[PDB]
């Protein structure tokens, strides 16, 4: 019994991983039988172990493992083991109720609890058959309460998480925890570190709850339990204020009980904001405290002060992760630190996005960022572009408040700052397989995306510091252009230096990002037109590129020109590129008009305006005048009236926007 | 190598799969088997030549090497005593010391001497591990389903990399063979590994031991292998409990999973004597691994040390292949008559549980999910031991070996 106890621990560990290597393994145990002859004589000592792997083959097998014990075959059946739940659960209560189990009976009723839970996890129609073999919720609410040991409460609590993984049973565990006073105990920043797994789970269920239950924010029918909600938030923020004061057995442990914490925030946070409407901030909101000890400026001030930390741990961890990946092995453990950064740079800009808003500034016109700024730019070549592409987004969104991003880094190490940004606008060629698949999943996707939104993000960025210049001023633009840091535009650009301009017009002429990325190649166009169409920075501008770039007007035209005329292209390809070439055609005629030169005579006379006598000279179809015409394609398409004017007459100018 | 090292040549193997013919593939395969056939460069550069007294001079008296496309790199007096540092500190020629220097000062912002050195350093413990990952990947794309479907289409190339391994595999000279190179290979990269002198270098070496056992593994899951190899595997894997015993704490991790992965190609060559079919790289045909001398392999087991559990682990398993060869052979021999009954004894006796050899079993499936496979191969063959004669035998007032089993 200790070789198979030894084997059924290992087979848990395996399958408990949602592991489709299951379904191999199950199938190739009926063949030989080997749960039947397991289950129908099993030892006493055998049972723990065993319980647990069905718990873990549970997940994949869910029909074929409650199957196995309803079948009625088996040592153990449904009907027997709520039997001996039930047997228990009178014997505790009746213990309890003279007033006023072993070790292997716990870890046993535990592992059934965990089995339970797993074939509830998996299926809600299980659920909806064990509720008919009896109170089995109300069964693990008598575990949960009465004097147990805390493995077996967690376990009974599990499989309560898992029926409130579904609204029909979400509204009566809710009032069955509020009869039990549940919480009262499994919230506790009291209890000691035999209790953190109750806790962890208490935090898990009432995680799992607020997901499935709106009505837990209302106040119009159920102001007796938003008051109820309100008291579990207020102790889940000095359980939060705790998080670096109370003790964990690993560090694992400590960011599963930290990112439970944050993600019970995040959805707090955002049905507060879903629930703003018409000026009518709604002050008895369970959610308004947690937003009043956010929105803040010794446990009443920490709760912010612990998001800093968690902001400028994670810069820690990426400074030691890029080291360590010449070591680890160790990817596991990263997990839990890496998704707590991801949401704690979800509910940043979950509130901004009350302020990135008409009606708040509407209500404004009727009433030191720099650190944290600096800590969240440090993230910018983060190596999840998820966290990446939030910190970018985020600076996004700071520089619309204030048009100071170019001080803040100033202030800085700008080198360190404008350095993160070149390290993500330099392009990888090996990045790349074709978007030409029509199976779009969401998970690859969602990775491709993060990825190729991070330079698209940065370039609107360098675009909106462009288009909102009052004549004069530097700007976050201009900071990462690297026009001269003693904020004067007039100076001309540092040659062979690395800025985001020297990066934009060497990946402008490069073919391949040019037939990749036309919307972020008509975009850099629209940069470079607007740097030599403002009448201060247009002559360092147009100065830099005769410089550093001479081909650049022939060049581009000719790169343009062929990636339009690659037939099976899209309507939206040919958009951006057609747009592109535009912004040369008036990049290159303020050239013209104000610094003619050689290379410019050059290109007028042998490939805009080819004199015929030219041609006989080898002693050094092409882009003429003519030919640069034919290529913009003078049939303008038909533009159809959308049917749905006919439809919506009374619509028509709610259904368009001006583009100005 | 000291030239293609800068080729990328994953890079290009991956285009060479990806997207070239099956003729250009074939092309490509057939110049890189000089790489692979020599146990001097599979994991390791050009060590210094006899007149590196010669080569100095040249050097210093050109200030000048040869990059690749003809380039002839023109260098100050610093950089060639950086160089030489280099070349003397990993005993590398001098003409390969210049071209890192090179490449570690074109892929740097950095210039006080040490930053170059440890960058240096860093370029040689990755870079010295090319052809090991080079074979490691062709063997995942003979491995994975996913990237057979893609191939399948374009199938030639799938039976081009079979046939190219297939010859390192049949290669007759014993010292050519990739199994023996990565064996000789795996023996001494193991012996020499300490985290006392340099952690950087054991760290890559601890790299470089887990991934030959992993292109062994693959091997043992793909080709048939020769009697010998498996005497061969139980003896580095003896080697490696003798590592084991002497190192401390932090290297037990490295040489607890190298121990494990080579315990699971133990099995893998095991499974094919009855079970599973591998390519046969002699009849370019599939069959069974052939076990002729079982009295030789059962004496390599019992040359692994009485200390360890993975002693008795491989014991039970080679007692649990020899009645499952047995059992096959009894049944053509079924036309006689009655007189079976005194046999049952012996097969019973071969099967004393030894209590912590199936805890090393345990503790060890703690590792990587490509091997999920393979386990349920070894699960399913394990659990038929189980229900026919554990589960079967358990009394209702249990012995000293029902407390066992």
């Amino acid at each position: 019994m200790e070789f198979i106890n030894s084997f059924n621990l290992v087979m848990s560990n395996i399958f408990d991983n949602h592991n489709n290597s299951s379904i191999e393994f199950w199938r190739i145990c009926e063949q030989i039988n080997y749960f039947q002859n397991l289950w129908f004589r099993i030892h006493d000592d055998l049972i723990i172990s065993s319980f647990k792997l069905m718990g873990s083959l549970a997940r994949c097998n869910t029909n074929e493992v409650f199957n196995f014990f309803a079948q009625g075959s088996a040592q153990f059946t449904w009907a027997k083991l709520f039997q001996n739940f039930s047997s228990y659960a009178h014997a505790l209560n009746s213990i309890e109720f003279s007033q006023s189990l072993s070790e292997k009976d716990s870890d046993a009723l535990s592992s059934i609890f965990q089995l339970i839970s797993r074939l509830v996890e998996s299926s809600m129609a299980v659920g909806n058959v064990f509720l008919k073999i009896g109170p089995l919720i109300s069964l693990a609410f008598q575990f949960a309460v009465s004097q147990v040991d805390s493995k077996l409460k967690s376990s009974a609590l599990s499989v309560i998480t898992s029926y409130s993984q579904y609204p029909i049973y979400v509204a009566d565990i809710w009032r069955l925890i509020n009869e039990t006073n549940l919480f009262n105990s499994g919230l506790s920043a009291i209890g000691g570190l035999n209790e953190l797994s109750f806790t962890q789970q208490s935090l898990e269920l009432l995680l799992q709850l607020i997901q499935q239950s709106s009505f837990l924010f209302d106040k119009s029918n159920h102001y007796q339990e938003s008051l109820k909600l309100k008291s579990y938030l207020d102790s889940c923020m000095d359980l939060f204020n705790l998080l670096n004061i109370k003790s964990f057995n690993t560090l694992d442990e400590k960011w599963k009980f930290a990112l439970t914490l944050m993600k019970i925030f995040e959805f707090s946070i955002i049905q507060f904001n879903q629930s703003i409407q018409n000026f009518q901030i709604d002050k008895q909101h369970p959610c308004y405290q947690l937003y009043i000890e956010l929105n803040r400026s010794q446990s009443k001030k920490t709760t912010l002060e612990n998001i800093i930390k968690i902001i400028d741990y994670s810069n820690d961890q990426s400074i030691l992760i890029q080291q360590q990946i010449q070591q680890q092995q160790q990817q596991q453990q990263q997990g839990y630190n890496q998704d707590s950064s991801r949401v704690i740079l979800n509910l940043v800009f979950q509130q901004l996005q009350q302020q990135d808003n008409d009606d708040f500034n509407l209500l404004v016109l009727k009433c030191d960022y720099s650190r944290p700024i600096v800590s969240i730019a440090k993230l910018i070549d983060h190596e999840l572009p998820a966290i990446s592409l939030r910190a970018i987004r985020l600076i996004y969104s700071f520089e619309c408040y204030t048009h100071q991003i170019s001080t803040v880094f100033l202030d800085s190490d700008p080198n360190l700052i404008l350095s993160k940004f070149i390290k993500m606008m330099e392009f990888n060629e090996s990045n790349f397989e074709d978007f030409s698949g029509t199976n779009y999943d969401q998970t690859i996707s969602f990775i491709r995306y993060a990825s190729n939104s991070v330079q698209w993000t940065i370039a609107q960025l360098i675009m909106l510091c462009l288009s909102n210049i009052s004549s004069g001023r530097y700007t976050l633009a201009h900071f990462l252009l690297g026009c001269s840091s003693n904020l004067d535009l007039s100076k001309d650009f540092i040659p062979n230096s690395k800025s985001c301009l020297t990066l934009i017009i060497k990946n402008v002429m490069n073919s391949q990002f040019v037939e990749r990325y036309p919307h972020l190649v008509d975009c850099y166009h629209e940069i470079i037109w607007k740097m030599s169409s403002d009448p201060i920075t247009w002559k360092p501008m147009i100065k830099y590129i005769q410089e550093e770039f001479p081909n650049y007007y022939h060049d581009s035209l000719l790169i343009l020109r062929n990636a339009i005329t690659i037939n099976g292209s899209s309507e939206r390809r040919t958009e951006a590129l057609i747009s592109s070439m535009s912004w040369v055609f008036k990049t290159c005629s303020i050239s013209i008009q104000n610094s003619y030169s050689i290379e410019m005579k050059q290109f007028l006379t042998r490939l805009i305006f080819p004199s015929l006598m030219n041609l006989n000279q080898p002693s050094m179809s092409p882009i003429n005048i003519l030919s640069l015409y034919n290529t913009i394609e003078f049939q303008l398409p038909e533009i159809n009236r959308p049917r749905i004017f006919s439809m919506y007459p009374n619509l028509i100018e709610y259904f368009t926007t001006n583009i100005n | 190598m000291d030239e293609e090292i800068f080729d990328n040549p994953i890079q290009k193997l991956n285009y060479n799969i990806r997207t070239e013919e099956s003729g250009s593939l074939l092309k490509y395969l057939q110049s890189q088997k000089s790489n692979f056939t020599d146990s001097k460069k599979f994991i390791s550069f050009k060590q210094k030549g006899n007149d590196s007294v010669g080569i100095r001079k040249e050097i210093t008296q050109k200030k000048s090497f040869p990059l690749d496309n003809g380039f002839i790199g023109t260098v100050a007096d610093p950089f060639i005593a950086i160089a030489f540092q280099i070349s003397d500190r990993f005993n590398i020629d001098e003409y390969l010391a210049c071209r890192i220097l090179y490449s570690v000062v074109d892929h740097s912002t950095t210039r006080d001497e040490k930053e170059l050195i440890e960058l240096s350093e860093k370029f040689i413990y990755q870079n010295r591990s090319c052809y090991l990952q080079f074979l490691r990947e062709i063997l995942h794309t003979l491995q994975s389903r996913d990237s057979v479907n893609d191939i399948n289409h374009s199938k030639m190339k799938h039976d081009i990399l079979q046939s190219f391994i297939g010859e390192l595999i049949s290669e007759q000279t014993n010292d050519k063979n990739i199994v023996t190179i990565l064996i000789k290979t795996l023996e001494e990269k193991v012996k020499d590994m300490n985290g006392t002198v340099n952690p950087l270098e054991c760290c890559f070496r601890v790299k470089e031991c887990i991934q030959i056992v992993e292109c062994l593994f693959l091997i043992s899951i793909q080709f048939t292998i020769k009697e010998d190899i498996i005497k061969l595997y139980i003896r580095v894997l003896n080697q490696v409990i003798e590592k084991e015993k002497r190192e401390d704490s932090i290297l037990k991790k490295s040489l607890f999973e190298i121990m494990f992965t080579l315990y699971f190609t133990i099995f893998a060559v095991f499974d094919n004597v009855k079970n599973s079919q591998v390519f046969n790289a002699i009849e370019k045909r599939y069959t069974f691994n052939e076990i002729s001398s079982t009295d030789s392999i059962e004496n390599e087991i019992k040359q692994i040390d009485n200390q360890h559990p993975i002693k008795s682990s491989l014991y039970a398993i080679f007692n649990i292949i020899l009645i499952a060869k047995e059992n096959n052979n009894s049944n053509s021999n079924s036309n006689s008559n009655s007189n079976s009954n005194s046999n049952s004894n012996n097969n019973n006796n071969r099967i004393t549980p030894e209590n912590d050899s199936y805890k090393f079993l345990l503790q060890a499936v703690q590792t990587q999910e490509y091997q999920l496979s393979p386990l349920n191969i070894l699960f399913g063959s394990f659990i038929n031991i189980l229900s026919c004669r554990f589960l079967s035998n358990l009394s209702s007032h249990p012995t000293k070996k029902d407390i066992l089993y």
